[PDB]
């Protein structure tokens, strides 16, 4: 529910309690399993194969770190916020982080 | 006696020398996500090797190419090599770790876009023991590494091959050995449904179908895999263009089956799901996602009416988490 | 900067006074300036270089709807947007386009 | 004598029984932004239409085409028909606009996307007194509604045909009068050089042209524009995929303009407006937009560079707008 989808949200940014781990450009971000499930068809075609307790995911270095930090704020709120110098790469409004065809 | 030397970042530059400061029969090393030693670091172990059999770096990018063949050219024996994203990782190395090390059984060489096809013939030659394949979306492999591949050591169980550049024309022949118990063809060009009944029935001991992101196969090959598919216990259905009519397929001819995953589908039927929530006797997995075309009614009463059942939703990893 | 120049415009934009162009939706009017929808929506330069009047009002197709129009003048201003799940695809264009919109 | 009833919401139904009593003298009707009167309430006062001459009616949807047609049928005199974005005119009601009162010279027919050729014909066989001419993206309005329309009145000043269906062949015709004064081309199939050459050559006088939003002119065309270019003053370049440089070539070859527009060019330069600035004391056109790597030496330089100047940019103006 909506509540639940906040507490969610404030648990991850909490850094406690993360199940998916994304690997970018030795940045990690933490989130959970089922909520990326939800977000990109990409990463529930990485995760559903393996029930392992910890897991661990790299992006190909096509995608850019910096229109990938608000895509999990994205996913975790359902909300958008957009600025101007950022838009080409997220242009489909599926998100289209470069490769990407979900 | 076991390592585990993994995610320990900078602290680990020098001291392998007394860790194995008399050691003779290291056999655990996993240094994943190392971040600490260089060409040297690895070079100053690698001089003796005894007997090591669970080779292991995840992730280890600022190694090079010399730390394989150091490694590979200094213990005839290996077990495991299963070495993680690391990049800049030439193919001339695995070509010495093929040549000295006739022995290794499981490899895992996921994200090295360097192995296209030579990492392939020089370990298939020599090596035969294997048991084990896992890839990932490294392109540039094309379809001679499935043709060749099956032709040397028949015994292999584990086939990995998601986000490869292979052709069907290879899968065609990966009815050939009879060992196989694990496919991963996620991302693939057109499986025919007669190269999945080929392959189902030569290989009649197969456990597990990945088949993840396929968009060209049809409802009917999934209507079809289970009528002779016995001991397969899981199928990774995802993105594929079937029209949910194999379901009930599925659940009238497959008796033995507890595990299976519908990825994203367009269409999902629900006087489908509601014959086979009773069709079988083994399929508690209702992890329902995605549910937009969802009732209130089956899903607030099956809550309680089958004490079975746990679901998994968004919802429900919660109170699980509240718990621990 | 000139984002000073567009942050005050903004503000006096958002008193009804100094403003130029007045937009008109099934009755809401939306008042603006006669420069910046010129420079943000190229359906609105056609029908205002064209004319050297006083007070302007431009109307514009039901293909255009009021609730994904209020963000549009928005990100035209401060390049910064607020939305949800449920109104976007009568905004999927991701080159603003959304009015005619060939180009 | 003078309603400019225009934005009365509803206040004005059947009010306009007691207006048309003793007076015969309406020429001023407009009604636009209508949202009261409907067909029998215009009709009461389209019964009479006593030498009306300057209807305009502007965005009055729910307005039938029967009200036109009462209106071109009971005063064969009119001079202005400025209607707007009424909607689901039909081009039946222009057919017996242009039969029954044939002095009109002047009209505003943007926004209504089913009179896309036959009302040109309709009124461009008989009517001959029109002199401004106005459409808007008037869909299905092809060629054949533009070269059937010009050999029959020569004295058009104003062309008005923005963003229509048309192709270059027909604007290659309009070379023929020679009294047209200002033209109004938007989004048309690319007008050649050549064309534009000879549109100039022949016509002498003219005064502004659009060309908003076209993607294939090149730079050549302004190029050689100021090469004959005497009478022309507002030239309006948006989105042309030009050079910038044809700016220099108009300011140097052209001694008689004002106004030139550069607007949505995706390449804006200081060193070209600091020209402009003083190279002609006619061409000024240094009022910077989206411009937005500036730094701030024209507000701290051009005060004394320039102090008995007030300026006329949307930047410098805040001593009027205030009030």
């Amino acid at each position: 529910s909506t509540n639940v989808l906040l507490s969610l949200n404030d648990q991850r940014k909490k850094d406690v309690l993360c199940d998916v781990t994304i690997f970018v450009e030795g940045q990690r971000f933490r989130a959970h399993r089922s909520v990326l499930a939800a977000c990109s068809s990409y990463f529930h075609s990485r995760i559903v194969g393996q029930a392992d307790g910890e897991l661990n995911i790299t992006l190909p270095e096509e995608v850019t770190v910096k229109g990938f930090e608000p895509l999990i704020q994205f996913a975790y709120t359902a909300k958008l916020i957009l600025s101007k110098e950022n838009v080409d790469e997220v242009c489909k409004c599926v998100e289209f982080l470069s490769v990407h065809n979900i | 006696k076991q390592l585990d030397l993994s995610s320990r970042q900078q602290v680990t530059d020098e001291l392998l020398e007394k860790i194995a400061s008399r050691s003779q029969n290291i056999i655990e090393i996993n240094i994943s996500d190392c971040r600490s030693m260089s060409d040297n670091g690895v070079c100053v172990l690698a001089f003796k090797c005894p007997g090591l059999l669970r080779y292991t770096a995840y992730r280890c990018k600022q190694l090079s190419d010399t730390s394989i063949i150091a490694v590979a050219s200094h213990c005839p024996l290996l077990q495991k090599v299963h070495v993680g994203n690391q990049d800049k990782l030439t193919d001339e190395g695995l070509k010495q770790l093929g040549s000295k090390c006739r022995e290794l059984k499981d490899i895992h060489f996921g994200q090295c876009y360097k192995i296209s096809d030579e990492g392939m013939i020089v370990i298939a030659k020599g090596c035969l023991k294997l048991q084990r394949i896992y890839m990932q979306e490294n392109k540039l492999v094309t379809d001679q590494s499935v043709k060749a591949f099956a032709e040397h050591c028949p015994e292999l169980q584990y086939v990995g091959f998601m986000g490869c550049s292979v052709t069907s024309k290879g899968v065609i022949h990966l009815t050939k050995l009879r060992n196989l118990s694990s496919l991963d063809l996620r991302h693939i060009t057109e499986l025919d449904n007669e190269t999945v009944m080929e392959i189902v029935k030569r290989c009649k001991n197969l456990s597990s179908l990945n088949l993840c992101l396929n968009w060209i196969i049809n409802d009917r090959c999934v209507e079809v895999i289970a009528k002779e598919g016995q001991n397969l216990k899981e199928l990774y259905l995802v993105s594929c263009k079937i029209t949910d009519y194999a379901l009930i397929a599925i659940g009238r001819y497959s008796m033995t089956i507890e595990t299976v995953d519908v990825g994203w589908c367009k269409e999902i039927t629900d006087q489908g799901a509601t014959l086979i929530a009773q069709s079988s006797k083994s399929l508690r997995y209702l992890g329902l996602m995605r549910c937009d075309k969802v009732n209130e009614v089956t899903v607030e009463q099956l809550v309680q009416q089958y004490p079975h059942i746990t679901f998994s939703t968004v919802l429900q990893d919660c109170k699980r988490t509240l718990e621990r």
